């Protein structure tokens, strides 16, 4: 059924599974036209697709000219989803696609079920749990390469670097969630605090710096008291 | 004018005839139903003053054969025969009129609701929908289960409606997912209507069964079948306009026949809200419309 606090544990076992996240598919600015009416003017999304279990992200770029002539994109948006992910599911060997997938958006459980009645065997679930798989497009190189694309395109990246080879990914995806859920919150003093040292450096080949264990710690904890504060400046408390 | 004559009436029992019913009591001398309107398909259902569980009775066409209920106290029921010697069941049924112990089918001369209920309704194609073909009438009851609910077990006693399933393949062309779904006229005009139905008249007739069985066993897979039939339409933005003006004159009947108090079981709140006021057809049904507002403005 619909996956959360309970059965948390689940995302880390040896069955294969996706989250897909569809709420930077379709992205708009809006503004004024000449004649003081109000338009919008698209911009490049992806889709967010991440296995919890190893890292690994396959980012769909979805490029503004997929949007000409179409009507209704909000809703289109939740079909190309579903039809982007079904078309990476039949292209990955046999061995290798998802038992499950998880909507974070409960209005991708129709799209995808749909596009998917060719693999009945593939649990598509809901969930309860309020993931920031939006602020995604807070990480500098995957905004970076959305931005940049002049045609469809998927890229992948392991959204966790290199952290597998020293924590679970229990813990991995905990930092991620956090890290996520601080850049949601905050963007500004979330990526002040990452960076504020410049003697820790972001791979070319990673998306976030190279932190020791130790320096994780401080981390993690500078982006707890961020979230908690934001929390009470919200609230006033 | 055609008879359904009784051998005896040993229980109590509340007998109905199409949309009329009335009390038998035990051992009450009764021997049957006359002045049935021939041309119809009609239905004899039964429930024990003693066990409400299981409505249960027989479709049947008059101009099918000759039939008669007996009760079997073995089984517990009272069942449907068809006597073979004509001779002798014409004399049987002529001492019972004679005597006056038979009620007669009570239509008033203004009344077309029979007909308007049981339009495309035809006994050949309830015999496939069930299954018993040494007999020329058909059972029903309550806890019937059908061919879609058995799929979700014994299968010589299923109501083998069409299977309509709206995330299906069969429903859902390959490249047209979302346009099949959000406009399912592929499936009702192409799949359903030419493929399987072959026409309107076979697709009204299942939906009207249905319903009929949901009202008159409470049925509940006849109940989802009619529901879907309804849907299936409404979803679809391209549909005959002759089969949205018969759409809308069956379901009128249909909403005008249903007892007032059982609507909260027989009527799915989220079809009819979508049917009336989101889907293609929102427009198209007036009638059923505003009977439904007028008489239940609650589910709405
Ligand atoms: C009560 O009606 C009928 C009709 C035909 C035949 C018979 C006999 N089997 C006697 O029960 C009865």
């Amino acid at each position: 059924g619909a996956m959360n606090s309970s059965n948390y544990a689940e995302l880390f076992n040896n069955d294969i599974k996706l989250f897909v996240d569809d709420t930077n598919v379709y992205r708009v600015t809006v503004h004024k036209t000449f004649e003081g009416n109000v338009a919008t003017k698209a911009i490049n999304g992806c889709i967010f697709t991440l296995n919890p279990k190893t890292g690994h992200l396959f980012l769909k770029i979805i490029h503004t000219s997929v949007w000409a002539g179409q009507k209704r994109l909000s809703q289109l948006a939740k079909w190309k989803t579903a039809e982007e992910v079904s078309a990476l599911v039949r292209s990955l060997p046999k061995e290798e696609q998802p038992k499950q997938i998880i909507v974070t958006r409960k209005a991708m459980l129709d799209p995808l079920e749909v596009h998917m009645l060719d693999f009945p065997n593939i649990a598509i679930r809901p969930t309860e749990l309020r993931l920031p798989f939006s602020a995604a497009m807070s990480i500098d190189k995957l905004s970076d390469v959305v931005m940049k694309a002049t045609e469809p395109q998927m890229v992948l990246f392991n959204i966790y670097d290199d952290w597998l080879d020293r924590i679970s990914s229990y813990t991995a995806f905990s930092r991620l969630t956090l890290l996520l859920r601080a850049l949601k919150t905050n963007e500004e003093s979330a990526k002040m605090i990452l960076l504020s040292d410049p003697t820790i450096t972001i791979k070319s080949y990673h998306l976030w710096p190279s932190f020791t264990d130790e320096q994780w710690i401080t981390i993690e904890s500078q982006m707890r008291d961020l979230i908690l504060t934001e929390y009470g400046r919200k609230y006033n408390v | 004018m055609n008879t359904v004559p009784f051998t005896s009436a040993p229980i109590e029992v509340t007998i109905g005839i199409d949309q009329y019913s009335f009390n038998v009591k035990e051992n009450q001398p009764f021997h049957g139903i006359k002045d049935i309107p021939i041309g119809h398909v009609h239905v004899i259902h039964f429930q024990h003053a003693d066990n409400s569980s299981m409505r249960y009775g027989y479709w049947f066409d008059c101009r099918m054969g000759n039939f008669y209920i007996q009760y079997d106290p073995k089984d517990g029921l009272y069942k449907m025969m068809e006597e073979r010697d004509g001779a002798k069941f014409e004399n049987i049924v002529h001492n019972f009129k004679e005597r006056q112990m038979m009620v007669s089918y009570p239509k008033i001369d203004e009344d077309d609701t029979w007909y308007n209920l049981t339009e495309f309704v035809q006994m050949d194609k309830i015999r496939k929908i069930v299954r018993k073909d040494e007999n020329q009438f058909s059972y029903v009851d309550s806890s019937m289960t059908t061919v879609q609910e058995n799929e979700l077990s014994d299968p010589a006693h299923s109501l083998n409606y069409t299977v309509i399933n709206f995330k299906s393949r069969e429903a859902i062309r390959p490249g047209h997912e979302m346009e099949d779904f959000l406009d399912k006229s592929y499936y009702l005009n192409t799949v359903m209507l030419q493929g399987i139905f072959k026409n309107s008249s076979n697709y009204f007739g299942e939906l009207q069964f249905a319903f009929l069985n949901a009202m008159f066993f409470g049925n509940y897979g006849s109940s989802l079948q009619w529901h879907a039939m309804i849907e299936l339409i409404c979803s679809s933005a391209t549909v005959p306009k002759h089969m949205l003006d018969k759409l809308d004159e069956i379901l009128y009947y249909q909403i005008k026949t249903l007892p007032e108090q059982y609507s909260d079981i027989l009527l799915n709140e989220r079809v009819w809200n979508i049917c009336l006021y989101s889907s293609f057809q929102k427009n198209s049904l007036h009638n059923t419309e505003k009977i439904m507002e007028n008489k239940y403005p609650e589910l709405l």
